[PDB]
């Protein structure tokens, strides 16, 4: 019915970090909307109920606020526990909308990616696929350009790239960029050169080789 | 306190029937009433159903409004969801999560099924990189197994479990074709590329598979 | 009592309850006080008003435009002595079952509405104007049970306050409202679940009757929702209406000395049959008007057309026509298959103004359009179960069916709702309405040229807005099957759901000429007695055996209401069994019987006037066919003197012997659940003549 858009819905802020998240409701709203917070890989939680009243066990760095009808929950300081997905509540007959998600990234220097590139295994080659894995790894932040250029010629859409999360080790990310081919294109282009552009390297680090 | 011990969700097909069976001990389901919760993996959240067995008023969303019968003994304060017509879309984790007393207060959960509503189970064809002295920028590198064509994502460790720190798994592609792919990539010295060939622990878990695979030079 | 007794364990509590009736209600109760003192404007009664008010913006007007709770009370019922009930009973449901508590939260926010709205002083002026009229006009009464009920005023009221009881408004009190309003809180409830599949579930127990119930509460979530959704969104209070009848100094009879309606005013389109009252002094005037047009019968698309567009019709402006429904003051909108018929009833105070709006809005008509789809499944799911209907019932469908000149059948009906659209009735409408006819019957205490200037305003707003075009008076045609006249015709049409058989044998005598009339009306009823005597009384084949007469399209005619399973023969040898005993018993009846029984025919034509309506209606059978004879009572009564015991055996032996030449036998079979033959319905109507059509007036 109704809905709700949890602005924002990402972030990077480190412990200690006074946050503003509001739930932008669509329509008139009374007190009945609460503050939730998923972290991931686990069951949610709920923040703040009443869209100011902290639930119990949950600390007193959590202030939630009727704020209009974009109501607004504002984080007073961050923790290491506290990077999490977040959301909210509209609760009526209506259909009840929910938070559009918020996780909580920390801030950090811009780490550089290990630009790595990988070659499929032969056996995988015998199985007619080519993943050329162009390794991008403990970077911060996610925010980057990786480009392939398929015999020295820009292309996309046979570039598959899985981002691991926020780091244990760093709180950086991992990234896997795989030059989805097949043999018929692996031995066809031999020249296989992994542009990376990132936020940080702006400069385009185009790590290559040949076959 | 508030117990939210779910159950019953398990396995169902593309227009499939389940009956959900969450032991929500504890408490009085008289009292303050739970409801349920979709969440598909790597997307938003969306209210399923709500039963109020004090007075039998059932609630649905406008996709699956009336599709549905929902129930509760509550003699035994014990909650129930006859689920009907599950279509391949709905695979998602369906929380038992209890609304207490509150104007939006739902503050206990249970851990949620995974209501899934897959086509495939496939086991991996693991295959390795392939280090060579391209791969090796000086003496910094890596190593990884690619988890090709299986289908939910594996879990991989290293060397019998050893090698975990600089693992960074990344997450399952599901491509296409019903099936994951991941990668596992760990930083290991360019002379450790052929000195210590780490292993790849994969185990798929819905066909219980475990394919250790070899990466080397 | 000087504490309630309802004593805390009650409030906010769900009760769960079993009937023995197969019934589905619910009720939500407050105890108020002693109020009868409180009876300046009542509060209580002034809430049987406004909760049971169903209005413009209102609660049930939105929860219809949702349709899950049809119909609800809520108003002040007297509990014991010294605090009183206020039940709140609402129509179930099984949709509603699943919907309970936000139908009490659209209580809820039009109780917050109201409370928003505080008090209204209009409401108090308009329904004091009600009352003052209502106990103002209140006719009669039976004696028997009315003495009783005044002697309970009698007690709580003096002995001259037992009819000046509650039918007074003497002064406004919105700190009344505003103390009931603190008695109407949620806090304040109890709930009585009404449903009969709990058995077996239910546990807590009634003492003397021993029935089972439950006390299952309402959690504080479900309790708070209530509290803090004091919000107003869709729900609006209604206005003022637009009339209040003033004119009740009677006018009195004029010049024109004729006691019958006249033909005062007749045009192209225009034809004014006239009365004023004599009678009984009444300041109600009702009001008699058809909608003829040649499109009624066009398809049975066309008659669906015209059908479900006067329902929807009379159904959309029933939204407007709360105030007049509340007013007490009625009308009628109904089909024919000539057409249509409209009916305005109630007080002459401002009926051509309100009549101009419903005139107005039904030729300036906007259409909705799921709404309407909704309406058009809803009787399209009501003609799948008229093939489920009744033998006797399908047996007066005969006598619609069997005796037109041209009709369209059910099946015909069945397959054209598959190819209605809305834009073509939609285009089709003013279609309809460039050409149409309205003759105008008026009668009231009215008087004669301001009813020619509202009759020619109303028609010259008709022209204005589609240009409504007179007829030809060929153009006004006609519709009856030629018999052979001694040939015995029937059709059997077995039944689909009903295992009974129905069966009936018709006689057409003529028009209603005099001589026809009490030949008809008195050889029914002389055979009618005989068999109460005998054929349902003695024998005992059914329950539903009846003899009658029929009136329609100005000719007459005979029925005999008869559905029972028998072979069918057989019963038609019963049938004329009774042909035999009426034969040789009303040669038995001597005058004696003879005398009673048409002094018994006498008195039932002898009939003082009760009421315009009933009047009106046998008026309205003097319009339908044309014939306008206002003193054929006496006339057909002196004509019945003329009767003897060898008249009617004239009557007899010419007509109805077995070898008669004017034998007008014909029946319908109808069989259960599972001479010569008819072949065809187009065989029914293919080789015939025709009648002589009846003189109008």
């Amino acid at each position: 019915d109704i809905q709700m858009t949890q602005s924002p819905s990402s972030l990077s802020a480190s412990v200690g970090d006074r946050v503003t998240i509001t739930c932008r409701a669509s329509q008139s709203v009374s007190s009945a909307v609460a503050w939730y917070q998923q972290k991931p890989g686990k069951a949610p939680k709920l923040l703040i109920y009443s869209a100011s009243s902290l639930y119990s066990g949950v600390p007193s760095r959590f202030s939630g606020s009727r704020s209009g009808t974009d109501y607004t929950l504002t984080i007073s300081s961050l923790q290491p526990e506290d990077f999490a997905t977040y959301y909210c509540q509209q609760s009526y007959f209506n259909p009840i909308t929910f938070g559009q998600g918020t996780k909580v990234e920390i801030k950090r220097t811009v780490a550089a990616p290990s630009v790595f590139i990988f070659p499929p295994s032969d056996e995988q080659l015998k199985s007619g696929t080519a993943s050329v894995v162009c390794l991008l790894n403990n970077f911060y932040p996610r925010e980057a350009k990786v480009q392939w250029k398929v015999d020295n010629a820009l292309q996309s859409g046979n570039s598959q790239e899985s981002v691991t999360e926020q780091d244990s080790k760093d709180s950086t990310y991992s990234l896997s960029s795989t030059l989805t081919l097949s043999k018929a294109d692996y031995e066809k282009h031999k020249v296989y050169a992994c542009e990376v552009t990132h936020q940080g390297l702006s400069s385009p680090v185009t790590k290559s080789f040949n076959r | 306190e508030v117990q939210l011990v779910e159950s019953g969700g398990g396995l169902v097909q593309p227009g499939g029937s389940l009956r959900l069976s969450c032991a929500a001990s504890g408490f009085n389901i008289s009292s303050s009433s739970i409801h349920w919760v979709r969440q598909a993996p790597g997307k938003g959240l969306e209210w399923v159903a709500s039963i109020y067995s004090y007075s039998g008023s059932t609630y649905y969303a406008d996709s699956v409004k009336g599709r549905f019968t929902i129930s509760a003994d509550t003699s035994k304060n014990t909650a129930y969801l006859q689920m009907n017509s599950l279509r391949a879309e709905d695979t998602a984790v369906y929380y038992c999560a209890r609304h207490y007393s509150a104007v939006a207060g739902l503050d206990y959960w249970g851990q949620g099924t995974l209501v899934t509503v897959f086509n495939q189970i496939k086991p991996p064809s693991v295959f390795p990189l392939a280090p060579s002295s391209k791969s090796t920028s000086g003496g910094t590198a890596a190593l990884g197994c690619l988890v090709k064509d299986y289908f939910e994502p594996v879990t991989v460790s290293w060397n019998s479990g050893a090698l975990t720190s600089g693992v960074h798994t990344f997450p399952a592609v599901l491509q296409s074709s019903g099936l994951y792919s991941l990668s596992s990539v760990v930083t290991v010295p360019s002379s450790s590329l052929g000195t210590q060939t780490y292993i790849c622990n994969v185990n798929h878990k819905p066909s219980n598979t475990k394919v250790d695979k070899k990466v080397e030079p | 009592f000087p504490e309630h007794p309802f004593q805390e364990e009650h409030l906010k509590q769900l009760y769960k309850i079993v009937p023995i009736k197969d019934i589905r209600n619910l009720y939500v109760t407050f105890p108020i006080p002693d109020l009868q003192k409180y009876y300046k404007s009542n509060p209580g009664h002034y809430l049987g008003h406004l909760i049971g008010h169903e209005g413009p913006g209102s609660l049930l007007s939105e929860l219809k435009s949702k349709g899950w709770v049809n119909t609800l009370v809520g108003g002040q019922k007297e509990g014991a002595r010294g605090f009183m009930f206020f039940i709140i009973n609402v129509d179930l449901t099984e949709e509603g079952l699943l919907h309970v508590e936000d139908i009490i939260l659209h209580m809820f926010q039009y109780i917050q509405k109201l409370r928003a709205e505080g008090p209204q002083e209009w409401v108090f002026q308009e329904l004091k104007d009600l009352n003052a009229v209502a106990f103002r006009f209140k006719d009669k009464e039976r004696p028997r049970g009315y003495t009783s009920k005044i002697a309970g005023i009698l007690h709580y009221y003096p002995l001259e306050e037992v009819l000046t009881a509650e039918y007074l408004l003497e002064e406004f009190r919105p700190d009344l409202i505003e103390m009931v309003l603190d008695k109407l809180r949620p806090e304040n409830v109890r709930v009585a679940i009404v449903s009969k599949s709990f058995e077996g579930k239910t546990d807590r127990t009634e003492e003397w009757y021993g029935t089972q119930y439950k006390q299952e509460a309402i959690p504080d979530e479900v309790i708070k929702k209530w509290q803090n959704a004091d919000l107003n969104g869709k729900f609006k209070l209604p206005t003022k209406n637009e009339f209040i009848p003033t004119n009740f100094e009677i006018l009195p009879l004029e010049k024109e000395a004729t006691p019958y309606p006249a033909l005062i005013k007749d045009t192209a389109m225009s034809k004014l049959w006239f009365k004023q009252d004599d009678k009984f002094f009444l300041p109600k005037a009702n009001l008699n008007f058809e909608f003829f047009s040649p499109f009624a019968y066009v398809d049975p698309l066309h008659s669906n057309m015209a059908y479900l567009y006067l329902e929807l019709l009379k159904d959309s402006l029933n939204e407007y026509a709360y105030a007049a429904e509340l007013a007490g003051l009625s009308y009628d909108l109904q089909n024919t298959i000539y057409g249509m018929y409209l009916s305005v009833k109630g007080y002459n105070d401002k009926q051509p103004i309100l009549l101009k709006k419903i005139i107005e809005k039904m030729a300036t008509f906007e259409i909705d359009e799921k709404r309407f789809e909704i309406i058009k499944e809803a009787y399209m799911r009501s003609l799948n179960n008229f093939r489920a209907e009744q033998p006797h019932q399908h047996a007066m469908y005969y006598l619609r069916l069997l005796m037109t000149e041209v009709a369209w059948t059910k099946d015909e009906l069945k397959e054209a709702l598959d190819d209605v659209t809305l834009p073509r009735l939609k285009a089709f409408i003013p279609q309809l309405l460039s050409r149409l006819h309205i003759e105008a019957l008026l009668h009231g205490n009215i008087t004669k040229q301001a009813a020619l200037g509202i009759m020619q305003m109303v028609e010259d707003t008709l022209i204005e807005h589609a240009h409504t075009k007179p007829l030809l008076p060929s153009q006004l045609v006609r519709y009856e099957v030629q018999l052979p006249d001694r040939g015995w015709f029937v059709y059997q049409q077995r039944n689909e759901v009903h295992n009974n058989s129905g069966i009936e044998i018709y006689y057409q005598t003529d028009m209603q000429s005099t001589s026809e009339n009490m030949f008809l009306e008195l050889f029914a009823q002389i055979i009618s007695e005989p068999a109460f005597n005998t054929l349902r009384t003695k024998e005992q084949l059914g329950y539903i055996v009846f003899s009658g007469p029929r009136r329609a399209n100005g000719i007459q005619g005979l029925r005999f209401i008869i559905q029972s399973e028998k072979p069918p023969h057989y019963l038609e040898s019963r049938v004329e069994a009774f042909l035999i005993t009426m034969e040789k018993s009303i040669e038995d009846m001597t005058e004696e019987a003879f005398q009673k029984h048409i002094q018994a025919l006498a008195i039932r034509r002898l009939d003082k006037p009760k009421k315009l309506s009933a009047e009106s209606a046998k008026y309205w059978g003097e319009i339908i066919s044309q014939q306008y004879n206002f003193d054929r009572d006496n006339t057909e009564v002196a004509y019945l003197k003329t009767l003897t015991k060898e008249d009617i055996i004239k009557f007899y032996k010419e007509m109805l012997a077995v070898d008669a030449p004017r034998r007008h036998k014909v029946s319908v079979h109808v069989l259960a659940r599972e001479p010569e033959v008819i072949q065809n319905m187009t065989e029914f109507k293919r080789g015939l003549p025709l009648f002589p059509l009846v003189k109008p007036h």
